[PDB]
Order: C-alpha cells, then structure tokens, then sequence
RNA sequence: ACCCGGUGAGGCGGGGGGGCGAGCCGGGCUCUCGCUUCUGGCGCCAAGCGCCCGGCCGGCCGGGCGCGACCCGCUCCGGGG
RNA sequence: GUUCCGAAGGGACGGGCGAUGGCCUCCGUUGCCCUCAGCCGAUCGAAAGGGAGUCGGGUUCAGAUCCCCGAAUCCGGAGUG
C-alpha cells in the first residue's frame, strides 16, 4: 500500500474485554442506605407544626448522604403518599432537614396523625 | 563446548573483531534509552557463570550509567 | 445580542437573504463579484495572447 | 558579602520578560519546495504594534500548497509596505521591497532586513527599527556571500538563506529625547524590570 | 453520440497554482525510533570496515544448491514430541509382550563433534544476533578438515528441528542411499568454502560510501577526467 | 561518531522524458528550464482516458485496478565535523 | 523539564460483512473490515475576570429573587414524533 501522510501514528490494536476467572469479592455489598435508614425521624417543633398545617408539607431529618430523589422515593414507599417536591438544608447541628411538600390531593395533617406526630 | 571459545574471544578485547563488535553495540545502546529490558543476554557464557539459566523467571535488564 | 443568545433566535433574524448574508457587507460582496469576473476575463485574455504568441513562434 | 543585582538577574525571578501582550514570534516562513524552486504569494492583511518592540509587525496570509488552508504569519515589516499588498516568497521572486529571496541571487550592493544567519533559521540579523544589512560580494564556488551588518562588522554567510528586501520600519526612533522618568518608566515597563538603575 | 455535458477538467499542479495530490511519501515519514535505529544499524554495517571474520558470513551458499541441501536434511529430521510419544508407547508394549542417524543441533554439540572429527558437514546460519557465538567456527572447521557451509536464515535452519531457531546443524552420519548425494554436496561445499579460506580470512568488508556521496565523487572525477 | 537548525520530518541524489537556446551533417553533443507578478476574488475531498467484473431485465443499476500525478535508490532535509 | 530525544487518537459521516431485538418492516445495540481525522499537550489555577436562564405581592420570633400566591423564562429529552 502507500503512505499519504508524513507522520507515523500508532496503529489501532484490539482490546479484549474482562472475562474474570473468579469474582474479585464474593458477594455484592448490601445496600446500607435504604429506605429505612435514609429517613430517621420527623421534627415536631412549632415551626414544623405551622408548616404542616399551612403549607401541606411534612418535615423530616435525614442523613447527609440522601438525594432529593432518594428522599422522595423513600417517603413514597414508607408512607404511601405522593410527593410534590423536596427542599433540603444541612442544619448546623449536622443532619439534613428535609421539607417534603405533598400532592394537593393528600392532607399533611391527616398523614401526620397517621404517622403519630401531632 | 563453544562457551570456552567465546570466553577467550571476550578476553581478546583489543582485537579488531571484538573492538568492532563493542563499537557497534555501544553505539546502539547509546541510541536506546537508559533502562530497558533486553530480550536475552548479550554474553550467554558470562551470564551462565554468573548464575543465569534459560528458564521462565530470569530476565535481563540492560542499563546505562553516566561516567566519571 | 450577547453571543450565547443567538441559539434562541431564528435564522431570518440572524442573516439576510443574499450571498454571504449576515457575514459580509453588500459593498464588498459586489466588489468581490466584479473582481472575480474581471480577473477571470483578464486570465482568458492572457491565455489567448500566449496561444497567439506560441502560434507566431 | 551578598549576591549583587547583576548576579541576581540570571535567576529569572523578577527579571523575566513581560510577554503577555506580545503578539508572537516574528519569524519568516519555513523553507519548503515552493520557496526553494519557485515562489508563492501572500496578501498583507494587517500591520500591528506589539509591546516592547520598536518595529511594527506585518500579518501576512499565504495559502497552504498541500491542503486546503490559509497560513498566517508575522514578518518584521519592511518600511513602505502597506495593507492589501502582495508579497512574494521564494527563490525567483523579483527584487522589490517586501519580498524575501536567498541572498545568493540578489546582486551586490543590495539593502536587506531580517537577514537569516544560518539557512533555515527564519531570520535573525538586522531586525530592529531602522536597521539593515548590505550584500557586499558573492562567491559562487563554495556558495558564500559577504554581508555588512549594522554594527559595521562583515560576515561570511551561506548563499542559500533568505532575507527581506528593504529597511526595517520605524526608523529614527532614538532621535526623540525621552523628556522624563515617566516616559522611561513606561518604556521599560513593557519590556522588563531593569529600569531604575542604582550606581 | 455522448453527452456534450461530459468534459474533462485538467488540474495543473504547478508551483503555487493548485493543491498537490496525495502522492507517496514513504521515504519522508518520521519513523519510530526502533525502525530508524534498525535501518541505520544496517547502514553502519555497510559503512564501517568490517573485519573478515565477520565479513565471511555475508558470502553465503547459493539458493540452487541450498535446495538440495535442505531436501537431503529433510530426511534426517529429529523426531517430533508426538512421534517420540508414539515410539515410547510402542517400546513399552513390545517389551511387555537401532538408533537411526539424525541431525545434531546446537553450537555446543556441533563444535564438540567437529573437534572430535565426528562430523561430516556443518551448516551455519548467517545471522546469529551475537555473531561471536559462531565467528570462531569456520576456522575451527577448517583446521579439523570438516566441510562447512553458511546458510541463509537461522529461522529456516531451526525449522529443520522442531524449534524456533538453531544456529548450526551437523551431518555426522547418513544412510547408503544418501551417501552419494552427501558426497556431491560435500565436494561442492569444500570447493566453495574450505579451499578459499586464505582469501576468506584476508577479505575485508564494508567501506562503501552512500549513493549521494559516491554520485558526487563520480561527478567531480568525471569533471577532472574531461579536464 | 558527535553537535546545531527546520518541519505536520511533504517532493532529496542520480536516471529518464519533454521545451527553449548555442554551435557542428531528420542526426547526436554541451548547457539550461519545466508552467503561478497590473487588481484586498475562488482554489481540497478528480474530471477525463484505458483495462476487468458484477446484479436485474441490447438497456438499467452497481463495483474494482491503472495513467492522469515518470523510474531507482541506503542515511528526514540542510549546516558543521 | 511542559513540547522538549514518545508508535502521544480508542473518535466519526458513510460503505461492506456478521448477530440480535422489536408487528425481524426499518431502526437501534453492537462485533469485524474499508474510509476520514493536526494538535499544543494530562491536570490544577478567579465565590471582583469570561459564563444561557426570575420577577412582583404576601408571609416569621429568627429565613426569603429560596417559603405561599401570581406571572414568566432557560437548558436537556422525547420509538411511535
Ligand atoms: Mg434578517
Ligand atoms: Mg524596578
Ligand atoms: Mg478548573
Ligand atoms: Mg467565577
């Protein structure tokens, strides 16, 4: 054949895929940040009560590793309620306070009585 | 055995034959880098009497040191 | 507009309907047209004069 | 004792050149087949000022003879050049201001700027504002030329290295007296940290 | 008869006129360091004055006779490992119910056979990458009076045995049907190698300039010959 | 060997072939050249020729190779040494 | 030392081959081959430089262009669009 460029360049070789002869570690790591360890307990202060009575929201505190998507999925599974949105802030104590606004067709006060905080 | 003949060859370093070999090999080694694996020993007899064997697990590295 | 705003605009608000529309002004467009045409004509003239000289020699 | 200032200047801490606003290196084009056998042409697009240098720089556009591109370059602008001008580069370009051609082809007595001290060096000699060199004499065998440099010296040069025809633009710059330390300060601020010299 | 719309458009590749076509540039490429080094090593071999003891390996047995040499050697190939397995099984059953002559491979085996004068001819590969392992062998073979030939390719020489490479092989004993062919080979090889060793040991090599340098010298000497 | 410079290491040395000169009886020889200079335009991803082949029904559709873009060479080109 | 003594690219329109899913339609995932391919050097460096797109009213004890209400807007995506 011929060379039309004056530069030699490294030819394209073939790279195989991993075909491991044994898994490196024996078992997959168990999911430790699951829907139960992801939300710890809800606040029951005056501000939280005013928020649940007025804005139709709930107030929880969670660990710092949780995303808003993770938080809303966990709320949906544990309390079988639809969620409008989530606002999170890391409190100066250290935990992550999460304000979870519900879909309008649910009632925050009713859900709070069901959970047990009131 | 040829190892003896190679031994006197390498002891006759001032001979024109060995001098030519050493000049060419030195030029090539200088053109190469400073620390590179050789595919096989350049002096098999000397390697054998220093303890090298033609087995899997023995490697040879050719290396360059600045003089003075 | 600030350059990254030009994504939202439509094409007609970004160029004009002409050769080199929105990239070069009309005056220099017309001078470029005239220059190309007259240069090619002069090249044809010099080629035919060269052929005539070759025939003469 | 201590290390003296002329001894500290070589460490390059605060004595490095201020080169942020400089427009690039002023180099002739790389030699090639077209320049060695025929010639090519370019349009002088710009004439600009770079900081720290008296001579202005001419930004010139050639067209690549091997692929569909245009190449931009910076020359030490010979005086009398202008925008929209065609400059010709190569062995057998005719002899007029702004062209570059080997010193072995030009006739003796020619005035030259941006002389190339070794073939391929892209111009080293006589490239300050108003300076030039003179082609004194030729020698076809051994292909060597005598050149008179702006310092009055005479040098033997290979007769196959390029050179720009004309004088470097911006001449007569040192004839105006700097009237004040502010002017001197601004002159040297765009070059380097050496001005307020102490006895 | 055809479309007048079909016209030719010649493209003028003059200086500065048009973009040059993509022609061949294989002798202007920037090669990797290993390719550059291995080419200029051969160039150095052609430049330098190579001593005759290394030069002697360049003068090689010709192809036309090398084919008979190889076809005769092909009969005395050492057994493959599977063949040895077959024969070891076979001896096992025949014991539960003569050594054919072969080639001898290896520089050590060949040199000890030659200095015992048990060898009848010696084939030496021409390109052992330390040459010192065989550089002494032609002279030893001459003094012992053993015929030796130099063959192209340690790879094809070690293809005789079932290995990647072999430096030297030795014909030490053959059969009656091949004694005559061996005699013809031996006489040709001893005429080519053994009886010229004075000029072989006194024939230097290399010392030839590059094509450009020799062309320039030729032009200069032609000028001085004309005047 | 070793050192310096340039480049996207892009056309180097010979040879051929062709054109313009000079002079000798359509001929060879020496030398030389190989295509771009009035203008702030464009220029790539081959036209053309030749030789093969395929599919469908002489036609349609779709491919390949070469010349165009000469050959052979051992240092990428130059400068030192 | 930061382009200097590197075989410094793991990308792509398309074409061909091979398999697959989905009403095997047409596409997608790909696996192989052909073809195309300069980057100036990995990476770090600005809560005053560059950098698309949110404003008005109300609300607390301590938070508001962030919460509530009302009006907007940008970017990305979307077989069947
Ligand atoms: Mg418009
Ligand atoms: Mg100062
Ligand atoms: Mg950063
Ligand atoms: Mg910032």
């Amino acid at each position: 054949k011929i060379r039309t460029s004056p530069t030699f360049r490294r030819p394209k070789t073939l790279r195989l895929r991993r075909q491991p002869k044994y898994p490196r570690k024996s078992a997959p790591r168990r999911n430790k940040l699951d829907h139960y360890a992801i939300i710890k307990f809800p606040l029951t202060t005056e501000s939280a009560m005013k928020k649940i009575e007025d804005n139709n929201t709930l107030v929880f505190i969670v660990d710092v590793k949780a995303n808003k998507h993770q938080i809303k999925q966990a709320v949906k599974k544990l309390y079988d309620i639809d969620v409008a949105k989530v606002n999170t802030l890391i409190r100066p104590d250290g935990e992550k306070k999460a304000y979870v606004r519900l879909a309008p067709d649910y009632d925050a006060l009713d859900v709070a009585n069901k959970i047990g905080i009131i | 055995g040829a190892y003896k003949y190679i031994q006197e060859l390498w002891r006759k370093k001032q001979s024109d034959v060995m001098r030519f070999l050493l000049r060419v090999r030195c030029w090539q080694y200088r053109q190469l880098s400073a620390l590179h694996r050789a595919p096989r020993p350049t002096r098999p007899d000397k390697a054998r009497r220093l303890g090298y064997k033609a087995k899997q697990g023995y490697v040879i590295y050719r290396i360059r040191v600045r003089r003075g | 507009v600030r350059p990254k705003v030009l994504m939202r605009l439509s094409k007609t608000k970004k160029h004009v309907s002409r050769a080199y529309g929105g990239s070069m002004c009309a005056k220099c467009v017309r001078d470029r047209i005239k220059r190309a045409f007259l240069i090619e004509e002069q090249k044809i003239v010099v080629k035919v004069l060269k052929a005539q000289a070759q025939s003469q020699k | 004792g201590r290390v003296i200032r002329g001894q500290r200047k070589g460490a390059g801490s605060v004595f490095r050149a201020h080169v942020k606003h400089r427009k690039g290196a002023a180099r002739l084009r790389a030699v090639d087949f077209a320049e060695r056998h025929g010639y090519i042409k370019g349009i002088v697009k710009d004439i600009i000022h770079d900081p720290g240098r008296g001579a202005p720089l001419a930004k010139v556009v050639f067209r690549d003879p091997y692929r569909f591109k245009k190449r931009t370059e910076l020359f030490i602008a010979a005086e009398g050049i202008h925008t929209g001008q065609f400059v010709y580069c190569g062995k057998k370009a005719q002899l007029n201001i702004g062209n570059v051609l080997p010193v072995g082809t030009m006739p003796e007595g020619t005035i030259v700027c941006c002389l190339e001290e070794k073939p391929g060096d892209r111009g080293k000699l006589a490239r300050a504002s108003g300076n030039y060199a003179t082609v004194i004499s030729h020698n076809p065998e051994t292909k060597k030329t005598r050149v008179k440099l702006p310092s009055g010296s005479k040098k033997v040069i290979s007769s196959a290295n390029r050179a720009v025809v004309g004088v470097v633009a911006g001449g007569g710059r040192i004839d105006k007296p700097i009237l004040k330390a502010g002017r001197a300060y601004h002159k040297y601020k765009a070059k380097r940290n050496c001005w307020p010299r102490v006895r | 008869v055809v479309n007048p719309l079909f016209e030719k458009r010649p493209k003028n590749f003059g200086i500065g006129q048009d973009i040059q076509p993509k022609r061949d540039l294989t002798r202007f490429v920037k090669w990797p360091r290993y390719i550059r080094l291995q080419r200029q090593r051969a160039i150095l071999y052609k430049r330098l004055k190579v001593p005759p003891a290394i030069n002697q390996f360049t003068q090689v047995l010709d192809r036309q006779t090398a084919t008979q040499l190889l076809k005769l050697a092909h009969k005395y190939r050492p057994e493959t490992k599977q063949e040895k397995k077959q024969r070891l099984l076979a001896r096992a059953e025949k014991k539960a119910a003569k050594r054919p002559p072969v080639l001898r491979a290896g520089v050590n085996t060949v040199t000890t056979l030659v200095e015992n004068k048990k060898a009848q001819l010696v084939v030496i590969a021409h390109d052992v990458d330390p040459i010192e392992l065989v550089v002494f062998l032609p002279a030893l073979c001459r003094k012992m009076g053993v015929p030796y030939c130099i063959l192209k390719g340690k790879a094809r020489l070690g293809r005789l045995v079932h290995r990647k490479t072999c430096t030297t092989v030795a014909f030490t004993q053959v059969n009656s049907e091949d004694k005559g062919a061996l005699a013809k080979l031996v006489e040709a090889i001893r005429t080519n190698y053994n009886d010229r060793y004075d000029e072989i040991r006194r024939h230097w090599g290399g010392n030839v300039l590059g094509p450009k340098s020799v062309a320039r010298i030729a032009k200069l000497e032609k000028a001085k010959a004309k005047e």
